[PDB]
């Protein structure tokens, strides 16, 4: 019996307005399957995947303008969220109690990503800095900087000693986190990036563009070893699966395509999300897919191993 | 308008403190002054039209 | 388009969406700051951040972005670390240096000076920056004269500046100058029922500053004058203060209630809390005199409940503490509530000192020396002069 | 091929906020070299460059708000300052004490300038006029009138008999002090000017508007002799050298350039400030430059004769 990718769920009104960030954490080995979402309404909602559905755990708040990025930590149960007022919160994930509130000046932080051991929480900056705030202990441990434009999207390598930083002009800079020495700068595109993703066993780096193209690069060089041209309009987010077999992409043309690295073609395409999709993610394995659109819908698709 | 007058003891207790409420900003932020007098809010006429 | 439908929250959300799409474009950030200043001014902190970001990303948008961020800081209050070089006054001054052409910056300067006066008064060190209101008003009028047409907006700006200048003159104490200004203004043009209220306020300041009895003619005249220019909660709250001054409390309560209804129908939010807290203060203060006709505690109860329904006003919880302490002075509930007020953080200094003081009095009433020394060290770990001195004087009568 | 330009001294934190104007006066007949600076404070600190460094001498204050212009005199020991305080209090420079106080709001004074014989102290008003006060002799003898806009810049030709006035929107007005009659109104740039300067012998008038250009007009006619464009942001001040060969311009792009009028080219650029540079001046026999900036610092340079 063929196990085809199935819609398998739709959630009609997750938030009161558009949804912008989704994180899926199989942090707890028990029935946690924590899903966290930020949605421009100054609310961060914690959901759980109980048997076949999402039941809200709680909605927790304190945010001035819309929320821009959320992230969930694998090692410890802990969440982190940044908004438009450059103000970062850390969430307990057991009481919703805001352990710490890292402030920030007018230009410090745009997006977030944890360290594999949940210690550094690298973040972008409107004027090019990639300064790092040590988790739970320190503030502005150091500031790795270049000369350049806005940095929308930031990627972090899984193993370490890599930190990829997209830019508004469309250029990528990769810095090794060990010391901060810029390895080499990739020209990238002539339009913004909005998403950067590495791979598990991180040797391949995939970049999403604002012109609809997707570029595959090899970490050892600046070899543009791939280019994908299926999405009509912009592409906003790209995520992999725990094996280097396929990734999900969520254009701004209301289409989510699941591409494959081996053949670099769209193996399957989904047609939902009446308005444009802003986030996509994978669960603790390759099985399940989460997509969040501008319309207030959470979607969980299936993708057998 | 029914009573038209009230007689009260102005120094009721010399231990206690009179309450002076000063209002700061449009978003709720009040404070308590010591010396007795008018309520004396800040920005009495509201925010200037910008 | 969204604002036409009166939605008034979607608007800010929509502009935030647009800025998220295109995180560059200083203009977009500046527009977000302006809308937050105008619509939904409860995300003041976000507005300040947005204005600063707009100013950073260029230089030629300095003008409007600095104006909007200064106004947002004004709306905020004094929610800072008492840090120099980043208060409202400094930013509005910077904007004034960049473009000394529009009248909004001069009005912002007026507001910043008044707010600084009030903050210094709170710290109770000195009123400063005393006499510049007349010059700024002249500047506002001169600047407005050269604007092509935003007629309604220009009228609003000039009217607000005039009112602010008169109030500032009243505050500093130069009654005669305010009087001459108002007389000249009324001799200029036919009467408008707003300025006459200002003339009433300037008139009635000497009188009622010293205890005196007033004739019913002036009081009825004042009430009619307030009715002339209705739909303005400030005026009504001031009239209620007048009632308290002579002392007709229930009438003051009614005036505050009318202001509350007016504010609630307008959808405003600050005015409603101002009216509720003011009414609660009136009833509790009148109760202080230990007066009969036990209805004022009920009014205190309802007002404080409404206040907590809206928001997290510390004054409301302290007010409940005082109501409980005064009526059925008691042993346990009052001490527990006072200690709860004075022990969890996130509370203003004055509230903490007052609650600490009353809890100290009740604890001295029911002697427990260990807790009393605990209170003494609590005072020590903060800065206080009055609780410890009173405890020392009355520990050995 | 250029001379040896370079820093001599660097005051680390002169005032507590931005420094908005500077005046250098070799007032006494011997080598005094007193530098007076006003800031975003009440502070009007009066430094003295004695041999190799600035040592603070006076810290006089009577102002309530930030100072927008300061001035010094070559004949008397005297100084004047104006602010948003609506006051023109003029100091004594010998005991550090106020001499007088003039009430004047942004409709009566914006920026100061002493007379060639240091006697009249003209200022630019809001309604377009230029008001000429009398130091030590009262107030407001007469006001020249130009039917224009807010007026920002005031300059006196070194020999007297000429007064120039820039305005918001660009237009420039040249008066002759002898009769008080408008000689001619140049149109210059199209946005506010906020700085002007004559040349010694008063045959060359140098403007600096808000768009980046530096017109070089010619007096006794309306001829312009060229446009110097080398900045990347606003131009905020221009000071003309004691010998008629160079002049210094400070821009809002954190850079102090030194031009020469013979070839209309930039000889040397100083990249030493870190924020907007609000004030530059020469000294006596021009061989040093003072540059006060938005960041609290005082640079003194070396331009060998």
């Amino acid at each position: 019996m063929t196990n085809q990718y199935g819609i398998l769920f739709k959630q009609e009104q997750a938030h009161d307005d558009a949804i912008w960030s989704v994180a899926w954490g199989t942090n707890k080995k028990e029935n946690s399957e924590t899903v966290v979402t930020g949605s421009l309404d100054d609310l961060v909602k914690v959901w759980k995947w109980r048997d076949e559905r999402l039941d809200l755990q709680w909605s927790l708040e304190g945010h001035q303008l819309g929320v821009v990025s959320v992230d969930i930590s694998h090692t410890l149960p802990i969440a982190a969220s940044s908004s438009l007022d450059a103000h970062i919160r850390l969430w307990d994930l057991e009481n919703g109690k805001q352990i710490k509130s890292i402030d920030a000046g007018p230009v410090d932080a745009w997006t977030l990503a944890f360290s594999p051991d949940s210690q550094y929480l690298a973040t972008g900056t409107h004027v090019g800095k990639v300064n790092i705030f040590g988790v739970e202990s320190g503030k502005k441990e150091y500031s790795l900087d270049t000369r350049g434009k806005f940095i929308l999207s930031i990627a972090y390598s899984p193993d370490g000693k890599y930190l990829a930083s997209g830019a508004i002009d469309g250029i990528i800079n990769i810095f090794d986190i060990a010391t901060g020495k810029l390895l080499h700068t990739l020209e990238g595109h002539a339009m913004p990036i909005r998403s950067l993703t590495f791979s598990p066993d991180s040797q391949l780096l995939v970049t999403a563009s604002d012109d609809g193209y997707i570029k595959i690069y090899d970490v050892q060089h600046a070899n543009l070893a791939g280019t994908l041209s299926g999405h009509a309009s912009w592409v906003l987010n790209v995520a992999f699966c725990p094996d280097d077999t396929h990734f999900v992409s969520s254009s701004s043309d209301k289409s989510v395509k699941v591409w494959d690295v081996g053949t670099r073609t769209c193996v399957h395409t989904f047609f939902d999300h009446q308005d444009q999709v802003w986030g996509v993610k994978y669960n603790g394995n390759g099985s399940k897919i989460v997509s969040v659109g501008d319309d207030q819908e959470i979607h969980i698709y299936d993708c057998p191993i | 308008m029914m009573e038209t007058e009230r007689l009260v003891l102005p120094p009721p207790d010399p231990l206690d403190l009179p309450l002076r409420a000063v209002e700061l900003g449009c978003t709720g932020h009040w404070e308590l002054l010591n010396l007795p007098g008018a309520p004396e809010s800040s920005l009495p006429h509201g925010l200037p039209p910008c | 388009i969204y604002a036409l439908q009166g939605r008034s929250v979607a608007v800010q959300k929509q502009i935030s969406k647009a800025v998220h799409s295109n995180p560059g474009d200083p203009a977009l950030w500046s527009l977000l700051s302006r809308v937050v200043a105008q619509y939904a001014q409860r995300n003041a902190k976000g507005g300040v951040v947005a204005g600063n970001v707009a100013h950073i990303l260029d230089s030629n948008h300095g003008k409007k972005a600095l104006l909007y961020t200064a106004v947002n800081q004004l709306a905020m209050g004094s929610s800072s670390a008492e840090d120099e070089k980043n208060t409202a006054l400094k930013t509005i001054q910077k904007a004034a240096l960049l473009s000394p052409g529009d009248p909004a910056i001069w009005a912002g300067l007026m507001a910043a000076c008044h707010a600084d006066d009030k903050l210094a008064l709170v710290n109770n060190t000195q009123p400063k920056r005393i006499d510049l209101y007349l010059a700024l008003l002249s500047a506002v009028s001169a600047s407005i004269k050269d604007e092509k047409f935003f007629e309604n907006y220009n009228q609003s700006l000039e009217k607000w500046s005039l009112s602010q200048a008169v109030t500032g003159l009243i505050d500093t104490g130069r009654i005669s100058e305010a009087e001459t200004l108002c007389t000249k203004n009324l001799k200029s043009n036919p009467d408008q029922p707003a300025v006459i209220l200002l003339l009433r306020q300037v008139q009635c300041k000497p009188l009622l500053e010293s205890q005196k009895p007033l004739p019913d003619a002036v009081l009825e005249e004042l009430q009619k004058t307030v009715m002339s220019n209705s739909t303005s909660v400030p005026a009504w709250q001031w009239l209620a203060h007048v009632y308290q001054s002579q002392g007709m409390m229930r009438a003051a309560e009614m005036c505050y209630r009318k202001s509350l209804q007016l504010a609630s129908q307008r959808g405003s939010w600050s005015g409603k809390l101002s009216s509720l807290l003011r009414l609660a203060l009136l009833a509790l203060k009148v109760c202080m005199a230990n007066i009969s006709n036990d209805h004022w505690p009920s009014l205190v109860q309802e007002a404080t409940t409404e206040a907590l329904k809206l928001c997290f006003c510390p004054l409301a919880v302290l007010l409940q503490a005082l109501l409980q302490f005064k009526r059925k002075m008691g042993a346990r509930e009052t001490r527990r509530l006072l200690e709860r007020v004075v022990y969890q953080p996130g509370y203003p200094k004055s509230i903490a000192s007052t609650a600490r003081w009353y809890l100290l009095r009740h604890l001295y009433a029911k002697d427990d020396y260990e807790l009393i020394d605990v209170l003494v060290n609590n005072a020590k770990t903060h800065g206080d002069t009055r609780a410890l001195e009173l405890n020392q004087r009355l520990s050995s009568q």
